This record gives structure tokens, sequence and C-alpha cells, in this order.
């Protein structure tokens, strides 16, 4: 699948509005504060990131995962579906899609257990508890409340057409598609098209490593004031970054998050 | 795990298909991709008929995945149009609702080889199934398998004669010769030679490469091309020698065999005019090598579009339907 973005369920349902998305976050934002709430995210984003490592899938296939966690997120409350259990389920739906295949019962578990105890510890002392019809019920309500959109539009594409009308793939190409697997720390996915990140992160790799793309930048005729607002956010995230030490707080922050409520 | 708020919420407020319609005993086709029902809602709202499409197997398939994923993008008048997906927590089965198309091109052909096609309602059935492909070509989507059960045609209400290509994922009858010789990849110019297969099988009333029923090499099927075709020279298909299979070609294989063997022979025997718009079309389409394969938009601006007459948009042209309903099995 490769078609046209502005008649994509990706443009005409899953670009949202900002302040749409904060109204939403809200009912988690009793417990955790705004600052935690994204740690919370960037931490399951990682999450993710290591289980697509672990299981030897593409970035595309790690990147449609995230989309699919942030998207469930973006509608429910943390406490709606456990995320220990989201990430995993979003991984083995998005390798169904991406055409990757099925990943085994025993893969997909093993994937999950080992990730968690070799790269989580200091925020998971319990091994995963969950096993296949925990996936595979999880899969169910995942695909039920995305509205069945499972066709997922990345940066990576675009940002590769852009650094090859550059003539400049081999310099800012490593740099720029590092920036995008870093946008998945942000809510960018959910709020501007793929293609507009793209340039945004091209931007960033042109500055860091000082390149004049001033040129190719103005006969582009994007609308360049959400570019700019793609840029500052990057830029924020990096900010974010040196002040959060993961592996220090995440153990707190998972405490604070509101968990699933069980039967009478 | 879960929230039991939630999962509360979400019972209460999910549309179950037995609930929604009616189908049972309802069976009309039976497959791979799973069964269809000719359901109607049960809440009076339409007499519409409605196709109920329950996948084969508990959760969600490769199969099942593939066809939400695509057909959830795909909007075009001449590709199959989902309109709802049922996720049946109690068994985990899949079903799909879309519209009901009253025929097929399995039933319209086994209907006239029977009685043994208006050569109008021909060239409407092919500038239909060139343009849905077309569509999901541009779209970088591939059939993968298309044969005449997969081209459905509405019958009567606000779509009649519209061809509706089905399924999104035994006989090997319109699979390409470079299949069948080992090619790995599923290409755009395997789904053209199925459009041919499919053309020459409209103009004829049987299916150009029939052929008596796990490798990716069939000598029954390739000796079929073969005797249909004729064996193909060096100059014809050049990369021959760069299939898995070629080796295996050269073992089991003679040129000689198929030496009076040609397409112009075969079609001229059902009756089909080498010198017709149509035969040079169908030549195009049925090209052995496949980079030497007409495109699906190549095809459509083909001057037998041009030929009179003039491809409708209703396949039947307003005449009275003669192929029956579908029974339930
Ligand atoms: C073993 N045999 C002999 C068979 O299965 C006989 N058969 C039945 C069929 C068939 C049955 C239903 C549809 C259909 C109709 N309308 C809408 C649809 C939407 C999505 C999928 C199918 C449809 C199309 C073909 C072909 N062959």
């Amino acid at each position: 699948m490769a078609g046209n973005f502005w008649q994509s369920s990706h443009y005409l349902q899953w670009i949202l509005d900002k302040q749409d998305l904060l109204k939403e976050r809200q009912k988690d934002l009793k417990f955790l504060s705004e600052e935690e709430y994204w740690k919370l995210q960037i931490f399951f984003t990682n999450v993710i990131q290591a289980l697509g490592e672990h299981l030897k899938l593409r970035q595309q296939v790690i990147a449609t995962a995230t989309v699919y966690f942030k998207r469930f997120y973006a509608r429910y409350s943390l406490k709606s579906i456990d995320p220990v259990l989201m990430a995993p389920t979003c991984v083995f739906l998005a390798s169904k899609v991406e055409e990757f295949g099925v990943v085994s019962n025993t893969r997909l578990i093993a994937a999950a257990t080992s990730v968690l105890k070799t790269r989580f510890s200091y925020a998971f002392p319990k091994e995963f508890p969950y096993r296949m019809n925990h996936i595979l019920e999880c899969e169910f309500y995942l695909l039920e409340l995305m509205d069945c959109c499972l066709i997922v539009y990345h940066p990576y594409r675009p940002l590769l057409q852009y650094v090859q009308d550059m003539g400049q793939e081999d310099m800012l190409l490593p740099l720029a598609w590092r920036i995008v697997n870093d946008t998945y720390r942000t809510d960018l996915c959910l709020l501007y098209p793929p293609f507009m990140i793209a340039l945004a992160c091209l931007h960033v790799a042109c500055v860091v490593q000082q390149k004049d793309a001033r040129q190719w930048f103005a006969e582009l005729s994007v609308d360049m004031e959400k570019i700019l607002e793609i840029i500052r956010v990057i830029l924020k995230l990096y900010e974010q970054w040196k002040n959060f030490d993961e592996r220090k707080e995440m153990a707190t922050i998972l405490s604070k998050m509101p968990k699933p409520k069980p039967p009478p | 795990s879960m929230d039991y708020d939630f999962k509360v919420k979400l019972s209460s407020e999910r549309e179950r298909v037995e609930d929604l319609f009616e189908y049972e005993g309802c069976k009309v086709g039976r497959g791979t991709y799973g069964h269809v029902y000719k359901a109607k809602r049960k809440d009076g709202k339409d007499d519409k008929d409605y196709a109920l499409k329950q996948i084969e197997g508990t959760g969600i398939s490769m199969s099942a995945c593939r066809e939400i994923a695509l057909l959830r993008e795909l909007k075009h008048p001449n590709v199959i149009s989902l309109q709802k997906v049922f996720l049946s927590h109690a068994d985990r089965k899949v079903w799909l609702l879309f519209d009901y198309a009253e025929h097929d091109l399995w039933h319209i052909i086994k209907f006239h080889r029977a009685s043994k096609l208006p050569r109008g309602m021909v060239k409407s059935l092919l500038y239909q199934i060139l343009d849905g492909i077309h569509y999901l070509h541009a779209n970088w989507v591939l059939h993968r398998d298309l044969k005449p059960a997969n081209i459905l045609v509405m019958g009567e209400g606000p779509e009649r004669g519209r061809v509706k290509i089905a399924d999104m994922g035994v006989t090997f009858w319109y699979r390409a010769p470079e299949l069948l010789l080992g090619a790995r990849h599923y290409t755009k110019a395997i789904d053209i030679w199925a459009i041919g297969c499919i053309f020459a099988e409209l103009l004829t009333s049987e299916p150009i490469f029939h052929c008596r029923q796990s490798n990716p090499y069939h000598h029954d099927q390739l000796d079929r091309i073969f005797n249909v075709m004729g064996f193909p020279a060096d100059k014809d298909w050049e990369d021959i020698k760069k299939m898995p299979e070629h080796s295996t070609l050269m073992k089991d294989f003679r040129r000689n065999t198929y030496t009076n063997c040609s397409l112009i022979k075969y079609m001229e025997k059902h009756k089909v005019k080498p010198d017709s718009k149509a035969f040079h079309l169908l030549q195009k389409l049925l090209t052995m090598d496949p980079i030497k394969r007409i495109t699906s938009e190549q095809a459509m601006q083909d001057p037998y579009f041009l030929e009179d007459p003039l491809p409708t948009s209703d396949v039947f042209a307003g005449c009275q339907i003669p192929y029956p309903k579908r029974e339930f099995l």
C-alpha cells in the first residue's frame, strides 16, 4: 500500500487537534502531571522500539506499532487496557499489517518477557505477566477502537524522496532518519502529516550539520508556519531528553499511573 | 489487565452481526477466503440485500488483516466497498459487510458455456476490470489472485451492471508463466496476465489455460500454456534463463512439441478474428515476458474501447438480465 495521503483514514480520521488530545488526556492528568504523562509516552515508545529490535522487525513495523499505541491512548485512559499488554499487542498487529507475518505465540511472549527483564528491569521488578490469550483479546479491542485503520503513513518514505532530490542522501540521511525515530517520543504523528515531519527533521539535520538548504526549502510551496511548529517540538524534545532520567524516574511514574479496575 | 467499566461499556455498545442481520442458512459462497451469506437487515430500515463475509479461522488472520487494511483505504466504483467490520468477541470470528452483488463472472461464464456472451458486455466488463485494477496498481496494491469468481457484477438496483473487484489476500489457469517458473515476488504484470486470461474466457466461454487437477513448478499447467501460446523463443522472453525453474523447463519440455501452436490458431478455433481489435488487445495482455506485457493504463487507452460499441457503465446496457440469482448452499 502507497496511496494518496489526503484520501487516507490516517488524514481523514487520525490527524487530531492539539486541544482535543489535551482534553481527552485530562482523565489521566488527575494522577500524573503533564510532565509525567509525556515521560510515560517516551518510555513505552522506547519499550516498543526494544520489542521490534529483539524480534528483528524493520523501522516501519516498529513505527506502525508506535502509532497504534499512541492512537489508542489518545482516545482512552492508561487504565482502560494495561500499556504493558498494549505495547506487544501493537507490535503483533503491525507485523501482520506490514506483511512481516504472524509472530508465533512462543516467539512474541518470550520477546516481551526478555525485553522487560534485560532492558527495563529498572521499571519492572516482576516478569511479563501476560500470555497469548491476553494479546489475542487486546488485539480484538485494539482493531475495534482504531475503527479498523491499519494503514499508517510515516515520514521515512518522503524523507528518502527529499534527500534524494537534494543530492545529499549520504551526508544528511543518517541524522535526519535518526531525528524521525526520535519524533516518536512526541505526539507529532497524531497532529501533522508525515511529509511535514520529514521536512522539519531534514531542516533540523541541515542546522546540526551546518548546510545551506534555504534555496531547496524556499522552492517547496509548503506551509512553513506548520514546519516551524514541528521544528520547535523537535528542538523541545532534545531539551526534554536532557532533563529526563528514564531509568531513575519510571518506577515512580508507573506507580502513579491509573491501573485497570477489577470486577466486584 | 483491562478495566471492568471499560469492557462493560464496550460490550453494551458493541453491534453484533447476529442482532443486525438475518443470514441463517443464507450461505451463497464458500472458499479459502471464508464464507459469504445473502443477508437482510433485522431492523426493517432497508429491504436491501447485503453480503456478509465470515473469514476462515479464529482471530485476525493475515488474509483478514490485509483485506481490512486495504478495503478501509480503497474507494473506487470498480473495487468492492467495505461498509462495516464486526468483531464477534464470543467466538473470535471476523465479519465483513458489503452491498450484495447478484452476479460474478464465474456464474455468468458458467450460464453461457452450459447453453453449448454479448460482445458489448464483454468490452464493458473488461474496461471496468482494467479501471478497477488501474486504481489498485496506482495505490501500489496488487490483487495476486484474479479469477472470474472475484469479478462481481451488481444486479438490479442503483448500481446495475457495475463490476466490483473482490477478495484481498488449487487452480492455476490464471497464474502467469513466470509464477509457474519460480518467480518469488508478485508484480503488476501477474495481475495483467490474469485479466488477459479472463478476457479470453469472456470471448470464448472456455478457460484459455484449462488444466486437470506445493512447489511453484506445475508441468501440466505450463504444457497447456504452450499448447495455446506456443513455446517462447529466446527473443520473446530473454530472461527465461533467469527463472529458478528454467533448468526443469529445459529438462521436461522441447520447443518442437508446440511448433504449430499460437494464440492466433487457438482464438480462430473459438471464432475470434486475429485482425480484430479484441484479438490484438488480448495478445498484448497475454504476453509470456512480463516486461513485454501491457499495463492497465495502456490497455484502457486501446482503440478496442473506441470501436463500436463503446463500453457502458451498466455492462448489461439496460437489457433484461438472463442470469439466475445465486442459490443458497
Ligand atoms: C463452491 N462454489 C460453487 C461457490 O462458492 C459458488 N460461488 C459463490 C460465489 C460468490 C458468492 C458471493 C459473492 C459476493 C456477492 N456480493 C458481494 C460480495 C462481497 C465480498 C465477497 C463476495 C461477495 C461473490 C461470489 C462464487 N462462486
